[PDB]
DNA sequence: TCAAGTACTTTTTCCGGT
RNA sequence: ACCAGGA
DNA sequence: AAGTACTTGA
């Protein structure tokens, strides 16, 4: 048995048109902009820049370690060792995907602290760009407004070049110097 | 990319578990099935968020058998790659055909032909490397790849990537 | 209401739905000699209001389909000049309960 | 769409069918080595245990009563009168 | 022995819903097919052993369910298909009421 | 044919009788909401006899020296004479019994008193008498209010339909109509005191038991009344042996909605 | 036993009826279905890659299915296909086809009447799919000309042009599997006198149906997704797998092919003829001949008992079992295999009354109890009892026949080498004998009653008859002039409860049929009860004492 | 309405003449079923079996194949609400015992 | 156009022997 | 599908 | 044997 979503469309007999996915910002049926939370309310898609994603998992796992111990009652190089321990504590271990992801996120995050990840999130979510672009701008580090507009081709007419460069400047400053 | 997605898995509990440690066994059974999973529809199900508030709901007792079916509503962090996605990764393997790059839970392979012409394979190196006039790509080295397409495959998702276009390659 | 002795020519009969909203009823004199509604077997039929009908369906959780039906041509539906969609409340004396009310929608 | 407790309108009493199905279900669960919520006072028949569990009103089950429109009222075996 | 139509009626009259299922399934016929969730047919090439599912025609290697129906019903359906009729089986609703 | 025609009919959780399309057949099962097993032929006393003898049975007139309940009937008998406030209650009572009697004669035109109704009251009183060792000598400890109002209350509790709305509520009132006539007749003030000779405790017990039994008597949602009805007409047809076509052939004639029937007749 | 499948188990909520589009038949199909020959790879007894298994289901029992790897009691069949050389009518839809032609222009595929006729927009308004079609037809049948211009929605002076085509419509009649029309014509205002008479081809009707607009066919009974009119005409024929048409393979080398398999090869053969005639030097009449034969076989395969009499007979004089025939009432799929079924855990013997049995019990002959079984789950409450019943074996009365392991594989106590040293584990099932006081369903057919099927307590006794209390005689309508009765054993705790809680004999005493008891005192007891209770009747102490001890719940007073 | 009245009177007489007594409700229900449609619906293949109930349910009496062919032609959807369909489907029918659902409440289970 | 004929459908309680 | 029986 | 459905003569 597999998992299902909040998307309930009744494709009766009429199979296809299973359209492609790109940086034409055409993602899946599943990864659409208008999503619906289990409370029933329409809620826009949640995309995370590596740094944002690292903290999220850490948070969830740390809180799981709180609940697991409660139920049982009756420096980047150094973050990696500490994370690999929390995984032995909370996760099934067998989940190599999570270990791999965590090692990757630890080694590839641009913003170390929640405070820093906050400013990134505010500064970026004010551009009106699709969560995908907004995350990609957090994940990939770019200098020329071109570097960005090249690697994130969806941006193409969405923002000014100087506007983007101003944002690229503030993101460079925010980078937590390992 | 890297999303938080609201999901729900149907679980069928055997009567022997209708004890007070029920929600406990249920939440754990979910984590077993769901976490570390890899579907194509949602990609890599990596980590179930907010354990303390997983919604078990009421479990309907299946008629001829004793068991109870629960639709465990939950929310989790996912990784779904896309064509056109520019990803930063680390080389893992290297051959005459190209090199594989570890991007999170997933591997992206770059063909000898999807790299600039100047960059050429070197067999006589430890470990095997790719050599440009100015650049050297090998096992420990970091690369920025553009995903050209994916193949949803069982317990994984693999992809072909390129470093031939602008702003791509060794970082 | 038009009361006629023997017949109304199909020439004249074609001018009946001619003047809406206003409605016209043809009644052969010979039928009306005896009031059917007066008969032993004939219970009280009550034409419901639009509001009354709305409530009936609300209270029983019914789609109009799910209600018992009275034919548009029914001697009582004719006596009351029932129009398609209109509902009647039928009050019969029950040997079981003393009083029982059925409902019939028009056809 | 699920009728709220304060707006329920079905019998406050358990039907013959409900009681029969509950006793059936419990016997089936007890027989499948399920945890028993009553003090078996030397009992062995899963049905006789179920009867005892229903008597002590320690059955953790809920009857979902469907109405012809599709809607439903949820009633607990704890709250259901057993005059049957 | 034959648990016939007339016997089925008494069971219906009693309201012995599970007893009836047990006669008609467990005590007789009872079979397991895999159906496709798009075309509600018994098309599925369930290589249950390798966990491979598939329904070419729908190219559905995912949206597949398993169901418990009397073998005689699997038969009836296959027979209706033989005569060009589609008895499409669905595991969810769409009509309401 | 009968079974195949009725199969899908059952009582839903709204006491309504519906088929597999949820179309209403009956609003309430068998027009009363009761299970056929829980019904017994009872006599609706009120219905017959002389207008004269009815009065002797039912009427209580505390403002008349001869038509008052003798103080041998109840303790209050002495102090009840000429009580105008109580005579309002007994006139209400009697005016309803007279109403009932008319309505009953409208339902049952021939005056047939024996009708199957739930809760055999005759038996409840019988038992109250052996249970409480009822002394057909000593005066009762009952008040006129105890009886008059007590019966008015039990009535409010004979529940078939539960909904909080006029439609469903009038539906309940109607469903219970006939039973209440029987109830009001068998539990009128003069009857209770002079005939049954009940004590308060016995009368209170008679009251709880009518309620208990009535409630037990209502049909259970799930009841496959389609098959039941079909089989209840079917089975007897098998035991089947002016001159009109009758029995099995006339039954076949009926169910078929035979246009060209064998013995057409008019009864003028 | 069937194997574990990772697929999510569900229930059927809706059955969406419809028709197969040829495209679908080709898509779902696992093979096509080229040679009438069953198998014998040039007599080499093994299935031919051409008819029954050119990838389909399975024969041999040993040797798995070629598509799913499952094999016999797991593998449902797999459908195939035959591509027909010419279109053919589906016997069933032959008249609906006729009626659709009657409603539409046999040249432009437009509804003969529309929103411009008042009675038509009235009929179109009908919500009921079947009733609407019913009304459209009675209107459109008589419209013998496809109109170009009809009078406007205001005045007859100005005529508004609807759809084009001014062609005259044929007067269609059936000629047994053939649709033949008769167009009046015009010729100097008259003609007919003598109209044009020609058969309407399957392909021409197909092309008209193909041209009927979605909006139009949807006004008629049709559905643009599940049943388009173009699908009533067969192009690509689905081939049912062996499970549908199993060979009754006697001995080792002796075929025994099904009736459906032969009728299919007939179609196959009739198709190959046609295809080669049109591919080769087409002698024009030779084709409308071989075509009419293929139409015949495709018709008779589905329904053999057609009005235009000539029944397709098997070489024996005996006619061919149609698919229609398979499904038709009482005996046959619906009524005989689905509404009613032969069942396991059933017993039948001669009944005889017993005054020493209790009202609610039933005397069960030892032999019957020793056969009939209940699958009891090894629980700590019964572990010891069950271990002894197993020890006891299938031959002794309180004993068992099988032990079901966690693994799912059945242990036969009759033969297992480890039948003694068997060591029970919680969660195993022990298939024990039918024992005293188990609830069982007792029945006496006809069964015109709720009461004809009652739940009784078991009572294992000697002698080959079912024993019943005399007062329970009436509900069943039983007597002992040689009546036999049926017993059914529930297999679950769930079903056991259903019986004991709803169907039990005591519960059945007062019947809702007539609001009075359906069981009373009878025969000897009714006779002796009068005799005992006369004023004249007195009993001496000696007997009184025995009469007293006989009442099982006598106070001892 | 008077049609129903007569229909009962007549049905009742067939039973009563034979001596037999059947409780009102049974005859009432049959009589009502024939009536609720608007007219006199026969207990034949032309009457009740031609109603808008489920194809499979209807196919189980008198016209089997013919009914099923029409189901295909009109692309009928069986609701699967009737007894007969569930019987055919080998499912628990929404009959008495199956007229409601049973669920485990984790809350009360953690309470006992 | 409306009555009369023709087609053609359709059922029948459960348990040795070709 | 037939034939012969049983309640 | 008894209906529906459709076709045929006045
Ligand atoms: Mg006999
Ligand atoms: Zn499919
Ligand atoms: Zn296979
Ligand atoms: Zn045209």
């Amino acid at each position: 048995v597999s998992t299902s979503t909040f998307q309930t469309r009744r494709r009766r007999l009429k199979k296809v048109e299973e359209e492609e996915n790109a940086a034409t910002l055409q993602l899946g049926q599943e990864f659409q902009l208008k999503q619906i939370n289990h409370q029933g309310e329409e809620e826009e898609l949640i995309a995370l820049n590596l740094s944002e994603a690292r903290l999220v998992i850490k948070e969830a796992l740390v809180e799981r370690r709180r609940a697991f111990k409660r139920s049982q009652k009756k420096t980047r190089e150094k973050e990696l060792e500490s994370i690999d321990v929390l995984l032995e504590q909370t996760t099934g271990g067998n989940n190599k995907d999570l270990k791999n992801t965590m090692q990757y996120l630890t080694n590839f995050s641009r913003f170390r602290d929640q405070e820093t990840v906050g400013a990134v999130i505010q500064l970026l979510k004010s551009t009106g760009l699709h969560p995908f672009e907004v995350a990609q701008l957090g994940s990939l580090a770019c200098d020329t407004a071109d570097e960005a507009k090249t690697l994130i081709p969806s941006l193409n007419n969405k923002i000014s070049d100087d506007e983007l460069e101003r944002i690229l400047k503030e993101l460079s400053n925010l980078e937590t110097l390992y | 990319m890297f999303f938080i997605k609201d999901l729900s898995l149907n679980i069928t509990l055997h009567p022997s578990f209708f004890g007070p440690r029920m929600k406990q066994y249920l939440k754990t059974k979910l984590l077993e099935e769901v976490e570390g999973s890899c579907t194509g529809k949602f990609g890599y199900i990596l980590c179930v968020l907010d354990y303390d508030n997983i919604d078990i709901q009421r479990g309907r007792i299946l008629p001829t058998d004793g068991s109870a079916e629960f639709n465990v509503k939950y929310r989790a962090v996912v990784f779904k790659p896309f064509k056109g996605e520019v990803v930063d990764g680390t080389v893992v393997s290297c051959s005459q055909h190209g090199f594989e790059v570890q991007v999170g839970p997933m591997k992206v392979f770059v063909t000898k032909h999807l790299m600039p012409q100047d960059l050429t394979f070197n067999a006589g190196s430890n470990p095997p490397s790719y050599q440009s006039s100015e650049d050297v790509i090998t096992i420990k080295s970091r690369i920025r790849v553009k995903i050209e397409g994916c193949i949803s495959q069982v317990s994984s998702i693999h992809a072909i990537g390129s470093i031939k276009e602008d702003y791509l390659g060794a970082i | 209401i038009f009361v006629y002795q023997n017949n109304i020519t199909p020439s004249a009969m074609k001018l009946v739905p001619s003047i809406p909203p206003a409605t016209i009823e043809t009644f052969n004199e010979a039928a009306l000699v005896v009031n059917i509604t007066h008969h032993e077997l004939v219970p009280k039929h009550i034409r419901l209001s639009s509001d009354e009908k709305r409530e009936l369906l609300k209270r029983y959780r019914l789609k109009e389909s799910q209600l018992p039906r009275i034919q548009r041509a029914d001697p009582v539906a004719l006596y009351l000049g029932l129009k398609r969609g209109e509902v009647v409340k039928i009050i019969r004396k029950s040997e079981t309960s003393g009083r029982y009310a059925s409902y019939r929608i028009c056809m | 769409k699920a009728i709220p407790k304060d707006q329920r309108a079905t019998t406050p009493y358990m039907t013959k069918y409900e009681r029969a199905r509950i006793l059936g279900t419990r016997a089936l669960q007890i027989s499948m080595n399920a945890p028993v919520f009553v003090d078996l006072e030397g009992e062995t028949d899963p049905l006789r245990i179920a009867m005892k569990e229903l008597a002590e009103k320690k059955i953790p089950l809920v009857i979902r009563r469907y109405l012809p429109d599709g809607s439903f009222e949820d009633w607990s075996v704890e709250e259901l009168i057993v005059d049957l | 022995l034959r648990f016939g139509e007339m016997e089925r009626d008494c069971m219906i009259a009693h309201g012995a819903a599970s007893f009836l299922k047990e006669r008609l399934m467990e005590a007789s016929d009872a079979f397991r097919v895999h159906i496709c969730g798009i075309c509600g047919l018994m098309t599925v090439i369930a290589k249950l052993n390798h966990n491979q599912f598939e329904c070419k025609g729908c190219d559905n290697k995912i949206d597949i369910y398993q169901i418990h129906i009397p073998y005689a019903a699997k038969l009836l359906f296959q027979e209706l298909m033989a005569m060009n009729i589609t008895p499409r089986l669905y595991t969810d609703r769409s009509r309401d009421f | 044919r009968l079974v195949k025609a009725l199969e899908d009919i059952m009582v839903h959780y709204d006491n309504t009788t519906r088929n597999s399309l949820g179309n209403v057949i009956q609003f309430i099962y068998g027009e009363d909401g009761m299970d056929a097993a829980h019904i017994e032929k009872q006599s609706l006393d009120t219905i017959g006899g002389s207008d004269a003898a009815f009065e002797k049975r039912y009427r209580v007139d505390l403002l008349n020296t001869d038509h008052t309940l003798d103080p041998s009937l109840l303790e209050s008998g002495s102090e009840i004479l000429g009580d105008l406030k109580l005579q309002v209650l007994l006139d209400e009572e009697y005016k309803q019994l007279v109403k009932d009697r008319k309505f009953l004669r409208e339902v049952f035109v021939d005056g047939e008193a024996n009708w199957p109704l739930p809760v055999n009251i005759r038996r409840i009183i019988q038992n109250a008498q052996q249970t409480f060792h009822i002394d057909h000598t000593k005066p009762s400890d009952l008040t006129i209010k105890d009886i008059v109002l007590g019966v008015k209350d039990l009535q409010e509790n004979l529940l078939v339909l539960r909904g909080k709305n006029e439609i469903i509520q009038n539906a309940q009132r109607d469903a219970v109509t006939l039973f209440c006539c029987l109830l009001r007749s068998r539990l009128a003030t003069r009857r209770v005191l002079q005939e049954y000779r009940l004590t308060k405790q016995a009368f209170d017990w008679v009251l709880s038991n009518i309620e208990a039994q009535f409630l037990r008597s209502v049909v259970h949602p799930g009841e496959m009344v389609g098959v039941l009805a079909a089989q209840s007409i079917g089975e007897p047809a098998t035991q089947m042996t002016k001159k009109v076509t009758s029995g099995v052939p006339r039954l076949k004639e009926i169910l078929n909605v035979a246009k060209n029937m064998k013995t057409p007749s008019l009864t003028v | 036993g069937q194997q574990y499948s990772s697929a999510p188990l569900r229930t059927v909520k809706e059955v969406q009826f419809g028709l197969f589009s040829p495209e679908e038949v080709r898509a779902i199909s696992v093979a096509k279905i080229r040679f009438p020959e069953t198998m014998d790879e040039t007599q080499t007894r093994a299935k031919i890659g051409g008819l029954n298994d050119p990838r389909l289901g399975s024969i041999d029992r040993n040797l798995k299915c070629q598509t799913c790897q499952e094999g016999m009691n797991e593998c449902p069949g797999h459908f195939g296909h035959i591509d027909l050389a010419k279109p053919v009518f589906h016997v069933g839809f032959i008249a609906k086809i006729k009626k659709v032609c009657e409603c539409v222009c046999m040249h432009c595929g437009k509804l003969l009447l529309d929103e411009h006729n008042e009675l038509m927009r009235q009929a179109l308004a009908i919500k009921d799919s079947k009733k609407r079609f019913a009304a459209i037809w009675t209107l459109c049948k008589t419209k013998m000309v496809c109109e170009t211009d009809v009078p406007s929605e205001d005045d007859p002076t100005q005529l508004v042009s609807r759809g084009g085509c001014g062609n005259t419509q044929p007067t269609i009649r059936k000629d047994g599997l053939k649709l033949v029309g008769s167009w009046k014509k015009d010729r100097a205002t008259g003609d007919a006198d003598e109209p044009e008479l020609r058969v309407l081809s399957t392909e021409e009707i197909l092309n008209i149906f193909k041209h009927i607009s979605v909006k139009d066919f949807t006004s008629l009974g049709f559905n643009e997704v599940f049943s388009r009119p173009e699908w009533m005409i067969l192009t690509c024929l689905p081939v049912p797998p062996p499970p549908v048409r199993p060979s009754i393979s006697f001995n080792e080398s002796q075929r025994g092919e099904d009736d459906l398999t032969f009728k299919l090869a007939d179609i196959l053969k009739a198709n190959i003829s046609l295809e080669t005639l049109e591919h080769n030097g087409a002698p024009h009449h030779a084709i409308e001949e071989a075509e009419s034969l293929l139409q015949f076989h495709v018709a008779t395969y589905m329904d053999n008992d057609i009005a235009g009499q000539p029944q397709a007979l098997q070489k024996s004089g005996r006619p061919v079992k149609s698919i229609r025939a398979r499904l038709k009432g009482k005996e046959g799929r619906i009524r005989g295999n689905l509404m009613g079924k032969r069942v396991d855990f059933s017993a039948r013997t001669v009944i005889s009354g017993d005054p020493n049995l209790e009202l609610d019990q039933v005397g069960v002959p030892k032999s019957i109890a020793k056969t009939l079984t209940y699958p009891e789950v090894v629980t700590p409450y019964n572990i010891d009892r069950l271990t002894q019943l197993v020890r006891n074996g299938p031959n002794e009365h309180p004993g068992a026949k099988y032990v079901i392991r966690d693994s799912g594989d059945r242990i036969d106590l009759r033969y297992s080498k480890r039948a003694g040293d068997i060591q029970l584990q919680y969660g195993w099932k022990v298939e024990r004998h039918i024992m005293d006081n188990d609830p069982v369903l007792f029945n006496r057919q006809p069964s015109l009653h709720k009461m004809s099927m009652m739940a009784h307590r078991v009572k294992v006794i000697p002698y080959s008859t079912f024993r019943l209390n005399l007062s329970v005689t009436s509900p069943y309508n039983a007597d002992f002039d040689g009546d036999e009765m049926n017993l059914h054993v529930p297999q679950s705790e769930e079903t056991r409860a259903e019986l004991s809680q709803l169907c039990a004999v005591p519960l059945q005493i007062v019947s809702p049929q007539s609001n009075k008891p359906c069981m009373g005192i009878v025969q000897d007891t009714l006779c002796g009860i009068r005799k005992l209770t006369l004023r004249d009747t007195f009993i001496e102490l000696d007997q009184v004492l025995n009469m007293l001890y006989w009442v099982p719940d006598w106070d001892g007073v | 309405e008077a049609g129903r009245a007569a229909l009962y009177k007549e049905v009742y007489n067939v039973i009563a003449s034979d001596g037999s007594y059947v409780n009102y409700r049974h005859m009432a229900l049959l009589v009502d079923v024939m009536t609720t449609q608007g007219g006199l619906t026969s207990v034949t293949r032309h009457g009740f079996n031609r109603s808008n109930t489920g194809a499979l349910m209807r196919c189980s009496f008198e016209e089997t194949v013919e009914i099923l062919f029409e189901a295909g032609a009109s692309a009928e959807l069986d609701d699967c609400r009737g007894v007969s369909e569930n019987v055919i489907l080998g499912q628990m029918a929404p009959i008495g015992t199956g007229a409601f659902d049973v669920m485990i409440d984790e809350e009360s289970l953690v309470k006992y």
